């Protein structure tokens, strides 16, 4: 003798910002699946990053291109923040190639099929000369949470090309994640609610299968609790 | 003395706990622990502390 939530209207305010609704939801529960699921979504949504940068004239990540106004360190920190999205393949490498005087944003990019460049306004670089060229070619990762360049150091891996620019990884499309429980008045039920989370991300999971998918991983916990060995 | 070779390292330090932190007033104090964004305390509209 239960109730059990059904996925409802998902409404998109904005390319990045979505409400999704859950309309059936017992007494009690609308907190206990609303931060159960802030948390999921918050820690582990898996999103695809930049993880490493080779630019051709700079050897480190301190030094300075001819006719660019950014230092490198400052296009790396602008290149942590592009939002992608990978489809098939776990690591791509995308190639930028830009010449003349103009603001590099991320539509420059070499448009390949499986990669989705979810916001092609997104600035990286801004060029200041007619004959300054930058060109760059960005190593692309899918993982989980948030990896540093120091922890992989220990995984080096024959890192030897001293062109090469590691990139913090921030692993992770939701910015935000907000939840409301209000009354769900069911045309036959006094006291039912109704769970409204409202999440903000960078554009790249769809709002169905981030919400599916931390279900997905809750539910995969207690299934590793519906049995008990006590061996 | 024949000749000299001077090397400059940079070096990218992050905060990790135990670094000291203040303010303009007088407040002071050690980097304790990181929080996940998930457990720092949030308002309404859904934005961490």
């Amino acid at each position: 003798e239960f109730l059990k939530p059904r996925l409802v209207d998902i409404e998109q305010v904005s390319s990045t910002h979505a409400k999704v609704t859950l309309e059936p939801l017992e007494r009690g529960f609308g907190h206990t699946l609303g931060n159960a699921l802030r948390r999921i979504l918050l820690s582990s949504m898996p999103g695809c990053a930049v993880t490493e940068v080779e630019i051709d004239g700079v050897l480190h990540e301190y030094s300075t291109k001819e006719g660019v106004q950014e230092d490198i360190l400052e296009i790396l920190l602008n290149l942590k923040g592009l939002a992608v999205r990978v489809q098939g393949k776990d690591e791509v490498i995308l190639t930028l190639n830009k010449s003349g005087i103009g603001p590099v944003t991320a539509a420059d990019i070499t448009h390949d099929g499986d990669v989705e460049i979810v916001k092609p306004q997104h600035v990286i670089c801004h060029l200041t000369d007619e004959n300054a060229s930058i060109s760059m070619r960005i190593k692309v990762q899918r993982g989980r949470g948030y990896v540093p360049a120091s922890t992989r150091i220990h995984s080096e891996e024959d890192e030897r090309p001293i062109g090469r620019l590691l990139v913090d990884a921030c692993y992770s499309p939701v910015e935000r994640i907000a939840y409301n429980v209000e009354a769900a008045r069911v045309e036959q039920r006094t006291d039912l609610d109704k769970l409204v989370i409202e999440m903000e991300t960078n554009g790249t999971i769809d709002p169905e299968e981030a919400i599916r998918r931390a279900a997905t991983i809750l539910a995969e916990q207690l299934e590793a609790f519906v049995d008990l060995r006590d061996v | 003395v024949l000749k000299i070779v001077k090397v400059y390292l940079a070096v990218k330090r992050r905060i990790q706990p135990g670094d000291k932190m203040a303010g303009r007033h007088g407040n002071k104090g050690v980097i304790s622990k990181i929080n996940p964004i998930e457990d720092m305390p949030y308002d309404e509209n859904g934005t961490p502390v």
